[PDB]
């Protein structure tokens, strides 16, 4: 994206055009907690 | 010892739940 | 109410004896504040866009705009815009924002070459007389100049690069008058394979819309948070500091608290960052001091409740606070999930697991019954 | 461009090492008692730079090395005087009116900065002179014949540079960071006092002073030196230009990775050089 | 056992953002899963307790 | 991506529309290893 | 530069093969209304 701070996206952008970058933003962040979750997930295991 | 990072980590969604047995009451079970 | 959130978290009309995370309560901003500094002398649009005269485009004006207030619906006024094209801002926003400088890169060009200026575009303007760059982010204007840079015998005073061994880089003038040369056999003079790099536009007003002279001017902004400088057009608001508001530093705009703070700025620093590069302080333009921005209390909210068989009652535990800041909360109505539960004096109590709203502390000893955290526990009893 | 003749010493480029020095702060970010890597244009540590003396000889023969040299991505100027010979800069790619070219000058009451197609002359310098023998001033006249198509023209920084007086050694470690990014004439400075007599062992962190926004091309730098009208070293009758004793040296900026160690009050202490 | 956390998928991504927490209700069921597997997770270490 | 390769990727197209494909090319092999190293933990879990 | 062109529903094709494509004379007798190059950037043309 442009920016990883999401207000300057949504206050420099237009809708149609801050989309792109929200979605971008969304996909890492929701691929950094799948990690973050997995890998908790692994370590409980361990603990358990 | 357990574990600035403890705010910055407390201010974008990641809390710590306490544990349900407190250290006073593992001491009384041990 | 609490139970209606627990059975559609549940998504089932009837609740099992338990503690339900159910949602996650924050505090809401009372107040919007912003912080502009003291300029107030505009910015020098008007002499940009209505100059007697405009540089060639090979030799195109570089005006730096800084340290004034820019205000873009003068540039309205004048506006026969043939191409009002933005580019990594939205131009409705330009009034909104605070930009660190600004760079109007002015020139004169052809109808038809209005196109070129743009990023990553090719062309005889965009290679050979002005490139932009690839990650650009500004404005692009262009707006016809027949009436003013046109002559019946034939302005010539406007002249573009036709021939360059290379493309012109990004930002970059050329105006070295050196005979193009096509090969290996130095050019002394005009010939074969040695042409004139610079060609004259030749603008005349009997030439078609496509031919006529077009004045264009690129407004180039570097769009970071730290220099301020260049902010629009808004009106400052004086500041509250120990409450929960929307703030805008000089277009850093966020939610949160302002305190004063010990965080020893040096004269150049204008704000702070914490360990994981968030802003932790800021500096107001205005009275040049350091404030702590601390987001406002937000976290959890689990729901306690006997089951649907026993009864409707419910406790709510707000997970991490104080409990006198969650009444605070309430009495200015500020947190999110408002389906407050009711409170009599005896059921607010403090738990280390946070604030437990709706269940009354009794200095007795069971076996755990709805495990609530920190050695604390509750249960449906007769008392 | 009037110059007296003068039995002119070839320069000699000495080599000595850079030590830890030449440390700059790389953003106007605040941070507290932090470990922060960043890559930028640094000095990188334990690196050779180059070594210049600006001298009057006894015997006559006045050593006034101000050679041309190349700028690359940035440069590190450590100074050492006590009567600020070194009083500017001059900064471009051809050095004539063909071109724009930068300039810094030091004024004795301000300090000028200008990017105007300078005619400079051979060797620019500034006139030092003692007027009535009462009033010492500074002019320019030595440093261009004219100057045409300015486009930016810049007197700040009222500061008298070294002012606690020379109680180590002159008191004046002058250092200075000179960088081009982004169309942006970067100065950081640092005033050292001084522990020994050159280059001391030891870190300094050097504050940014001014970003000029010039947005020109530069790709070669040269420095300017003060000439007085005699009346410098008591005891000596000859009457004639002199030039204080006067060391400095220059390094070149690299693209390095450093880690920088900020303390509790916001400062650097410390820095890490990543591929020493 | 370990320490037991909370993520708040909607404040982690798209923190107090109405656009982003609707674009972000088009991804389906991920943040409840989360929020699921975070909780499996300190149930589970009081039952190791 | 139009191409597996990278090289003919940066020797095709100009920067700013060969990092389109570049990213394409980076979030496929940043999944690909993160699959890889999700399973070696969880292989690893089993063989302690 | 050939003296006359094909029809615009029966294309003209020809076939350039076995010979070295120096697109430097394209820039000669070029009026260049449109030199629109899609999956490969034109200023790379001179290296493929
Ligand atoms: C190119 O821009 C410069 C800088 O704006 C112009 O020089 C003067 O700039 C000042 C400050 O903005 C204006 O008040 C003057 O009107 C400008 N002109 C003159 C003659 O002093 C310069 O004129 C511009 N050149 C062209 C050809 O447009
Ligand atoms: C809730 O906030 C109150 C008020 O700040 C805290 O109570 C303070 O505790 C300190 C430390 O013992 C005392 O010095 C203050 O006098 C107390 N203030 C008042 C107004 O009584 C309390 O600690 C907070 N709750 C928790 C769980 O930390
Ligand atoms: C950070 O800066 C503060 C402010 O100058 C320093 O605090 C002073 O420290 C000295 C030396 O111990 C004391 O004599 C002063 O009384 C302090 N002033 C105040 C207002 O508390 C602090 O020392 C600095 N940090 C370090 C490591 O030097
Ligand atoms: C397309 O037109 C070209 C000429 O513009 C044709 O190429 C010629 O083909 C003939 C076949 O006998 C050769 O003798 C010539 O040397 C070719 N070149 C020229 C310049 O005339 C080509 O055949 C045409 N293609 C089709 C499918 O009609
Ligand atoms: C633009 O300049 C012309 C010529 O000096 C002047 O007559 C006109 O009023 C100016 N317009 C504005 C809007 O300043
Ligand atoms: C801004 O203006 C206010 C009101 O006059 C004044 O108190 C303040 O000092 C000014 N700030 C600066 C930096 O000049
Ligand atoms: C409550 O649950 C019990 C079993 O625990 C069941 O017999 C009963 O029907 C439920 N409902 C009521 C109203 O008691
Ligand atoms: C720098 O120059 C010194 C002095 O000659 C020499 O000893 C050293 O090896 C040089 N360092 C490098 C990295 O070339
Ligand atoms: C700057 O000038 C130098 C020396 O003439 C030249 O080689 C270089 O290409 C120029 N840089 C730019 C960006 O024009
Ligand atoms: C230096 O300062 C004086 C005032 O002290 C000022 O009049 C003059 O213009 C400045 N510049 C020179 C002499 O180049
Ligand atoms: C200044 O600009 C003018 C007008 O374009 C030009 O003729 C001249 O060569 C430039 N340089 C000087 C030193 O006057
Ligand atoms: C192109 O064709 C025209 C018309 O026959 C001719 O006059 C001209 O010389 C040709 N040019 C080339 C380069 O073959």
């Amino acid at each position: 994206a442009i920016s990883s701070v999401l207000n300057d996206i949504l206050s420099r952008l237009d809708p149609p055009e801050a989309e792109v970058q929200i979605d971008r933003l969304i996909t890492g962040r929701l691929q950094s907690l799948q990690t973050y979750v997995t890998q908790q997930l692994i370590r409980a295991a361990e603990i358990r | 010892t357990l574990a600035d990072l403890i705010c910055a980590q407390k201010f974008n969604g990641l809390t710590v739940l306490p544990p349900l047995l407190t250290d006073e009451m593992i001491a009384q079970y041990t | 109410d609490p139970l209606s959130e627990t059975k559609c978290t549940l998504k089932s009309f009837t609740v099992e004896k338990g503690i339900y995370q159910t949602s996650n309560f924050r505090v809401q901003p009372t107040e919007s504040i912003v912080r502009f500094p003291n300029v107030t002398n505009l910015c020098p649009f008007h002499e940009v866009f209505n100059a007697t005269r405009f540089a060639s485009v090979y030799a195109w004006n570089r005006t730096r705009i800084s340290n004034c207030v820019a205000d873009y619906s003068v540039l309205y006024n004048f506006a026969p815009f043939f191409a009002f094209k933005c580019y990594g801002v939205s131009p409705t926003k330009l009034n909104d924002l605070c930009f660190t400088n600004v760079y109007a890169d002015s020139f004169v060009i052809k109808g038809n070459e209005v196109s070129q200026i743009a990023p990553g575009q090719t062309g005889n303007i965009a290679d050979y007389n002005y490139k932009l760059p690839d990650d650009f982010t500004g404005c692009v204007i262009a707006w016809n100049s027949n009436k003013l840079d046109s002559k019946h015998s034939g302005n010539y005073d406007y002249w573009y690069r036709s021939f360059r061994k290379s493309k012109l880089k990004p930002f970059e003038r050329d105006i070295s008058t050196e005979i193009y040369q096509a090969g290996n056999k130095p050019c002394k003079g005009k010939g074969p394979n040695c042409y004139f790099p610079l060609q004259s536009y030749g603008f005349r007003p009997t030439y078609g819309v496509g031919h006529q002279p077009y004045r264009v001017v690129v407004l180039s902004f570097e769009l970071l948070h730290a220099p301020a400088t260049v902010c629009g057009p808004k009106k400052s608001t004086n500041l509250v500091k120990n409450k929960c508001v929307n703030f805008n530093f000089n277009g850093l705009t966020g939610t949160g608290v302002l305190t004063k703070s010990n965080k020893k700025f040096l004269p150049f620093q204008q704000f702070g960052r914490d360990i994981v590069d968030t802003t932790d302080a800021v500096r107001d333009p205005q009275t040049l001091e350091i404030l702590d921005i601390t987001p406002c209390s937000f976290g959890g909210v689990s729901v306690i409740t006997p089951g649907t068989n026993t009864s409707n009652q419910v406790a709510v535990l707000y997970q991490g606070v104080n409990c006198t800041e969650v009444s605070v909360a309430i009495h200015a109505d500020q947190l999110t999930p408002t389906w407050r539960v009711y409170s009599t004096g005896s059921n607010v109590f403090q738990t280390r697991a946070g604030c437990l709203i709706g269940a009354e502390y009794v200095n007795n000893s069971y076996e755990c019954d709805i495990p609530i955290g920190a050695g604390i526990c509750a249960s449906y009893q007769t008392q | 461009c009037v110059m007296p003749l003068f039995n002119l010493i070839t320069t000699t480029q000495s080599y000595t090492n850079s030590f830890t020095r030449g440390v700059y702060y790389p953003d106007k970010v605040f941070r507290s008692s932090v470990l922060h890597l960043t890559q930028d244009l640094f000095l990188p540590f334990f690196s050779n730079v180059t070594w210049f003396h600006a001298i009057s000889g006894t015997n006559g023969t006045k050593r006034f090395d101000n050679p041309v040299l190349p700028f690359n991505d940035g440069v590190y100027f450590a100074s050492t005087e006590k009567s600020n010979i070194i009083r500017g800069w001059i900064f471009g790619t051809t050095l004539d009116s063909k071109t724009q070219s930068l300039l810094i000058v030091n004024n004795a009451t301000n300090v000028f900065i200008k990017v105007c197609e300078f005619q400079f002359c051979n060797d620019p310098f500034l006139d030092v002179y003692h007027k009535n023998n009462k009033s010492w001033m500074e002019s320019e006249s030595g440093v261009y014949s004219s100057a045409n198509n300015c486009t930016f023209e810049y007197v700040s920084q009222p500061f008298l540079m070294d002012l606690e007086g020379k109680q180590g050694n002159f008191k004046n470690l002058r250092e200075f960071v000179f960088k081009n990014i982004d169309g942006y004439f970067k100065i950081y400075s640092k005033h050292t006092p001084i522990i020994g007599r050159d280059f001391p062992q030891g870190f300094s962190a050097l504050e940014p002073l001014v970003d000029l926004p010039i947005g020109i091309n530069i790709t070669r730098f040269q420095t300017l030196l003060a000439l007085n009208r005699s009346y410098l070293t008591p005891g000596d009758s000859s009457s004639g230009w002199t030039a204080g004793a006067a060391d400095y040296y220059v390094g070149y900026l690299q693209p390095r990775t450093f880690l920088l160690k900020y303390n509790e009050n916001g400062t650097i202490t410390d820095a890490v050089d990543c591929a020493l | 056992s370990m320490t037991k956390t909370s993520v708040d998928c909607t404040m982690y991504i798209c923190g107090d953002s109405t656009e982003c927490s609707n674009l972000l209700l088009q991804y389906g069921s991920f943040c409840t899963q989360l929020k699921r597997a975070l909780t499996g997770i300190a149930v589970e270490q009081d039952k190791n307790t």
